């Protein structure tokens, strides 16, 4: 097979990528991880 | 026969992780034991001021520890003089020194149960147990030493302490009614908070910090699955080199 | 370059924690070594802001930790998050102390880093007895005679080196004021000899479960590693949180909470659920100096380990009956433990002789005989 | 007003399977008390109880009256 | 800098394994696929295979060690009975 | 956007994070405490002595 053909990554990928919605997504999550983490570390 | 009897589990009503004591009953089992087990049997690591606010209120425990007397500071010549108490001090025991508790007590040396909830296998439930796992006789095919009461909880059998828990042998400030499986149940309580009078507040941090802990806990497996996404899923291929080089 | 990679000091954590160069394919299993550092912090720092309201005299030894449970502000939380996690000390490095011998981790390049641990072994087992003496409880009085009374079976020398130890005749003032001294001593040796640990980590790198190189595919340690650790780290504060809040006590021995007396001995005289075992091994033998060689044995015959497996495959997993032995061996030690806890009675002390004698034949007779076949199971299986 | 246990341990003390147990320490019982009478009792170094019969009663009750009891004990 | 022995382990950049030619790889940034995409599916099928497979590797050597604990913790139990001390005076 | 106000700058994404966290923690401190009070209700100390009247 040609190297330029590139595997099946169907399944793994989201239907409709828009960056705005999928960094802030990401961010609040990240986000929640820190707000309760500094609570913590006070 | 020598280990002891085992004790069963109770329906004790601080066990379970969002119970906090019934306050109630360590108000009513410091009243026996200061009727009861007082005589032979010492507190010594029980403040005076660690029961305002949980048992009684701060002008009930300000006229208790002043039954009391202490030693105080000399006078102005040296003499020895006495002081009384204050919500600094602590509760005194019965006895002055280690060979006085055993004179009255046939040679037996009555520990001190500030800890004795910790320090006895069997928790809660082999105190109270203990008080009232009295047979009328012992079991047939023993005959005990001389001063010596049976016990079949006791490890070994054997026992030196006897029955102190009859019934209406103290009345309550609220009516309650004074059987020997009531009080036994309640100086339990009073003595478990003697143990660990730091038991509600841990239950209560215990919550915030298995609520904060289990969210943080899970909220990692998706930041570890989200930067480990692009690994997972990575695929190779294999195409054999040519042999010309 | 990078200000990370230039500076002198940056470029110690650089190399070690950020750039480091991981196998590709490390389970969970390898996530252990990081949590006995995350935990040596905790006793450290959970100590030193305990170590200023203990004091070490005989009188006031016992006193002093009840009144850093009932005065010190949060005091309950110091000792129960110290007194847990020296239990939760032990039962991580079990389970790194076995994941090196089910993959073969003490096989050559990296034996150095396999007698290094053996040393901290040791010194970890000293430090929490010794700490365990400080509380001066009736259990830790009567666990510092059995054990320091140990070294008269050496002939000649021995009634010297124990009035030596007790500095004096027997377990009195002298003896606890300097095992105090020497806790807050050890640690800082710990942590020194880590140091040396992870240096000798350093030159080969980690072992992988396939027990193959790993050279081929590599990952850094930063953002995969690091936080995967977080993974198990929340994981091992959420079950340490629910023995300190809810079930403090559960571990240890109540009979800890009565103070030290030196004319009544307990019902039972017990070592904590770690050194349960060995208790065992010391016991079984019939005789006072033959129980000595016999029990430090079982911590040295560990260092031939890499001379008696003669196989050309590091690890138990493509091999049938290597790893059918191990979890034996496993249980044996599980089941080595439970007699130490039930008295020297019938039939506790046959099933004590059997037991230790397969523990050590395990090493010396069956990982090189059947290590030996199943090369030639292998040989012919293939021609 | 008696106390709340002594008078619910003789609810199952007189049950189907109490009744079997009780009767089982009065066999042994009854045997002990033929065999504390007997000559040369006190220096046979070698005397039955029934420890094991009363462990065996004491315990039954303890795990059928252990829920029911602190119900009626305010 | 002094000179250092040898190892079986370099850096980025001389890593020191065979070399390698004719391997591709891909990938895809993690902002454009969702995590947890097959967290159901592994929970029940995945976990089921790797179990059937070690579990006989577990089980029989814990499968002796408990029939043997047992067999005397229940002649340990009739030893120090009351029907077993003619028992237990001939093993003392 | 939403991004455009919060997200961009690292400057004020951890102030938000410190603001958020300096609500949480008196927020969630008070819905805890009460909960724990309301579960245990007639045994506290407060209901004791309340009680005497
Ligand atoms: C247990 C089995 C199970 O249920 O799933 C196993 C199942 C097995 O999958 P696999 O691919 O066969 O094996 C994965 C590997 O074993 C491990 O690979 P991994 O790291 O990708 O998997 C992480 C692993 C956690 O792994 C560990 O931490 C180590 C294992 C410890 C023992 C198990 C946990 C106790 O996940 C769990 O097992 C979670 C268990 C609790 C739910 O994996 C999952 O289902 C993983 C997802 C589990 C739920 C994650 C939820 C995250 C979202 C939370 C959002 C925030 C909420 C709070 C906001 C405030
Ligand atoms: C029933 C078991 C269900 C899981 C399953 O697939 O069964 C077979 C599965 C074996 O699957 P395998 O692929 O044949 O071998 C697992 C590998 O070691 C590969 O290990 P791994 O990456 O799957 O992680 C092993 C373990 C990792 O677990 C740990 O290392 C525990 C970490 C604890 C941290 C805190 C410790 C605190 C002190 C002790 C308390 O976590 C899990 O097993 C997660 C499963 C979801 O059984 C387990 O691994 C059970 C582990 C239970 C813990
Ligand atoms: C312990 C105290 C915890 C204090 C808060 C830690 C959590 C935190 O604030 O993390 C968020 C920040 C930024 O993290 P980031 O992933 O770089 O943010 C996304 C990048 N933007 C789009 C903003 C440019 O993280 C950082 O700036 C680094 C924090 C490092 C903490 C250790
Ligand atoms: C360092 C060694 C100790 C930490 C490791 C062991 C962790 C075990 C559980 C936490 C106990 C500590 C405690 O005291 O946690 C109490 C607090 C609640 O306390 P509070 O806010 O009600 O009041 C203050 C006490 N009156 O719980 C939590 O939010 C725990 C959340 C832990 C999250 C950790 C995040 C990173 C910490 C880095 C520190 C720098
Ligand atoms: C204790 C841990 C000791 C080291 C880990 C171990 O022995 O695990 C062995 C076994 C599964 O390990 P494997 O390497 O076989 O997993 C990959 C299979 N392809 O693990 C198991 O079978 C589960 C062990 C659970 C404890
Ligand atoms: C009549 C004197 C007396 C009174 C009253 C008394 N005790 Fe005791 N108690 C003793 C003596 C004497 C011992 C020591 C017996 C020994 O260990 O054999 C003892 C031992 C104990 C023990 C130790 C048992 C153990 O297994 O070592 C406990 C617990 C105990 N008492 C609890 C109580 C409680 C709880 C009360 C009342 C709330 C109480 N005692 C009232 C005399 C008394
Ligand atoms: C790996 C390091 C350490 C381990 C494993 C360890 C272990 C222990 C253990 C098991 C106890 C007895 C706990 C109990 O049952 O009450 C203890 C007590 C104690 N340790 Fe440590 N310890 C360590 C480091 C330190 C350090 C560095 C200090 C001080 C700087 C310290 C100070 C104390 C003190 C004061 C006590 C007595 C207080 C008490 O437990 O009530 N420890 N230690
Ligand atoms: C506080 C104590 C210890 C710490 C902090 C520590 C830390 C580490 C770390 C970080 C690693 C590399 C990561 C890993 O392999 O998981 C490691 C590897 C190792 N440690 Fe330890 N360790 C400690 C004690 C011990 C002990 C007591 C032993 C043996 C008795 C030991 C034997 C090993 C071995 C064999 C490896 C190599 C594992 C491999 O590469 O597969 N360590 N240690
Ligand atoms: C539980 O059995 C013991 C033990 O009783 C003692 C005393 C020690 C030794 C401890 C000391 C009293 C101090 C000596 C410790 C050092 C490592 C020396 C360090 C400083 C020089 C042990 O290592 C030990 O475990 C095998
Ligand atoms: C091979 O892969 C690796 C790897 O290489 C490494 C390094 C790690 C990381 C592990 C470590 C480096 C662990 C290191 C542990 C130590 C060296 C222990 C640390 C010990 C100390 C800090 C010494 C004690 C000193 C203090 C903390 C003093 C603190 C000060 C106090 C309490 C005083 C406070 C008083 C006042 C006045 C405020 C890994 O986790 C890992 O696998 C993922
Ligand atoms: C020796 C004791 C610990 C063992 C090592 C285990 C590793 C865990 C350390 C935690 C650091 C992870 C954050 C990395 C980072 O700065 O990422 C930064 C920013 O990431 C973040 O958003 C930080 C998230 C906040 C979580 C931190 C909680 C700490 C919990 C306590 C752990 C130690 C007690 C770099 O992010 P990047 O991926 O873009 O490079
Ligand atoms: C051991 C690990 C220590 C990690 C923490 C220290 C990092 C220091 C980074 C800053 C630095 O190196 O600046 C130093 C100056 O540091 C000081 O003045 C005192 C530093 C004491 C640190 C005590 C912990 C300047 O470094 P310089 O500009 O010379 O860069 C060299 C390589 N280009």
């Amino acid at each position: 097979k040609s190297t330029y053909r590139t595997p099946n990554f169907d399944d793994v990928l989201k239907e409709n990528n828009d960056a705005d919605k999928g960094r802030s997504y990401a961010y609040f999550m990240v986000g929640a991880m820190g707000l309760l983490s500094s609570a913590g570390a006070k | 026969a020598e280990h002891g009897l085992h004790a069963p589990a109770y329906a004790w009503s601080h066990n379970g992780p969002f119970e906090t004591f019934d306050h109630a009953s360590i108000r009513r089992g410091y009243q026996v034991y200061r009727e009861v087990c007082a005589a032979c049997h010492s507190l010594d690591r029980v403040a005076w001021r660690t029961l305002v606010g949980v048992s009684h209120t701060n002008e009930e425990v300000r006229n208790m520890a002043e039954e009391f007397e202490y030693d105080d500071e000399p006078d102005e010549q040296g003499n020895p003089k006495k002081r009384p108490g204050k919500l600094s001090d602590y509760i005194p025991g019965p006895y002055p020194n280690e060979q006085a508790a055993r004179a009255a007590n046939q040679g037996a040396l009555p520990p001190d149960l500030s800890l004795i909830v910790k320090a006895r296998h069997g928790g809660c439930d082999y105190i109270f147990s203990l008080l009232t796992g009295y047979p009328d006789e012992p079991p047939a095919g023993v005959a005990l030493p001389p001063g010596s009461n049976y016990n079949p909880y006791f490890p070994g059998g054997s026992i030196a302490m006897a029955r102190v828990l009859f019934d209406d042998m103290v009345e309550y400030e609220d009516g309650t009614p004074a059987t020997t499986s009531q009080m036994a149940k309640d100086v339990t309580t009073f003595l478990n908070w003697c143990a660990e009078p730091e038991h509600d507040e841990r239950k209560r941090l215990g919550l915030k910090t298995v609520i904060i802990l289990s969210s943080l806990y899970l909220l990692s497996i998706w930041v570890k699955k989200f930067k480990w996404a692009g690994i997972k899923t990575r695929k190779f291929v294999f195409n054999p080199p040519k042999p010309r080089k | 370059m990078a200000f990370r990679k230039s500076n002198v000091y940056l470029s110690l954590v650089n190399s070690y924690i950020i750039d480091s160069p991981q196998p590709s394919s490390i389970n969970y299993w390898w996530n252990m070594g990081s949590l006995l550092g995350l935990c040596l912090v905790i006793q450290i720092v959970t100590g030193i802001f305990m170590a200023m309201h203990y004091s070490s005299n005989i009188e006031l030894a016992f006193s002093s930790v009840e009144h850093i449970m009932r005065d010190v502000h949060n005091g309950y939380i110091l000792r129960y998050l110290h007194a847990n996690g020296a239990s939760f000390f032990f039962m991580v490095m079990f389970m790194h102390m076995a994941k090196g011998l089910y993959y073969g981790s003490y096989r050559s390049p990296r034996v150095t880093l396999w007698n290094v641990g053996v040393i901290i072994f040791i010194l970890t087992i000293a430090t929490a007895f010794l700490g365990y003496c400080c509380v001066y409880g009736q259990m830790s009085h009567w666990g510092a005679t059995v054990i320091t009374n140990l070294f008269s079976a050496i002939p000649f020398v021995g009634n010297d080196i124990v009035s030596w130890l007790w500095g004096g005749f027997s377990v009195s003032n002298p003896t606890i004021q300097r095992f105090f001294a020497l806790h807050y001593l050890v640690p800082f040796i710990i942590a020194a000899m880590v140091i040396m640990h992870l240096m000798a980590l350093h030159i080969h790198g980690s072992s992988n479960p396939l027990g193959i190189t790993g050279n081929l595919d590599r990952i850094p340690m930063h953002s995969y590693f690091i936080f995967k650790d977080l993974v198990t780290v929340f994981l091992f504060m959420l079950i340490l949180a629910l023995f300190v809040f809810y079930s403090p006590n559960t571990l240890g021995h109540p009979d800890n909470y009565i103070p030290g007396n030196p004319l009544v001995t307990p019902a039972s005289i017990v070592p904590e659920w770690y050194l349960l075992p060995f208790y065992a091994i010391l016991r079984s033998i019939p005789d006072k100096l033959l129980g000595v060689i016999t029990m430090f044995a079982a911590i040295l015959v560990l260092l031939v380990l890499p001379f008696t497996d003669r196989s050309v495959v590091r690890g138990n997993t493509f091999k049938v009956l290597s790893k059918f032995f191990f979890f034996i061996f496993v249980f044996n030690f599980v089941l080595l433990g439970q007699i130490g806890a039930c008295h020297v009675e019938v039939p506790y002390v046959l099933m004590g002789q059997i037991a230790t004698f397969i523990y050590f034949a395990y090493f010396l007779i069956i990982v090189p005989v059947i290590s030996t076949i199943e090369n030639v199971l292998f040989y012919i299986g293939r021609v | 007003v008696t106390d709340q246990l002594e008078d619910l341990r003789e609810h199952f003390k007189n049950t189907e399977e109490g009744k079997a147990l009780v009767h089982h320490y009065e066999e042994c019982a009854e045997r002990v008390k033929i065999q504390q009478q007997q000559p040369g009792y006190a220096d046979l170094e070698h005397k039955e109880d029934c420890v094991e019969e009363f462990f065996h009663l004491q315990h039954y009750l303890d795990t059928a009256t252990a829920p029911r009891l602190f119900d009626k004990l305010k | 800098g002094p000179p250092s022995g040898k190892t079986y382990m370099g850096w980025w950049g001389h890593m020191g394994g065979p070399k390698q030619k004719g391997i591709t790889s891909y990938a895809v940034s993690p902002y454009a696929q969702k995590p947890l995409q097959g967290i159901f599916h592994n929970a029940v099928f995945n976990s089921f295979r790797r179990f059937k497979s070690q579990f006989l590797y577990v089980l029989i050597p814990a499968g002796i060690y408990w029939y043997w604990w047992k067999n005397g913790n229940e002649y340990n139990e009739f030893l120090y009975s009351k029907a077993g001390r003619e028992e237990l005076e001939r093993v003392n | 956007s939403l991004y455009k106000t919060f997200f961009k700058r690292n400057a004020v994404f951890v102030g938000t994070i410190f603001a958020g966290a300096f609500v949480f923690q008196t927020v969630f401190d008070t819905a805890i405490t009460s909960w724990y009070e309301n579960h245990n209700k007639g045994k506290l100390w407060k209901d004791v002595k309340a009680r005497i009247a």
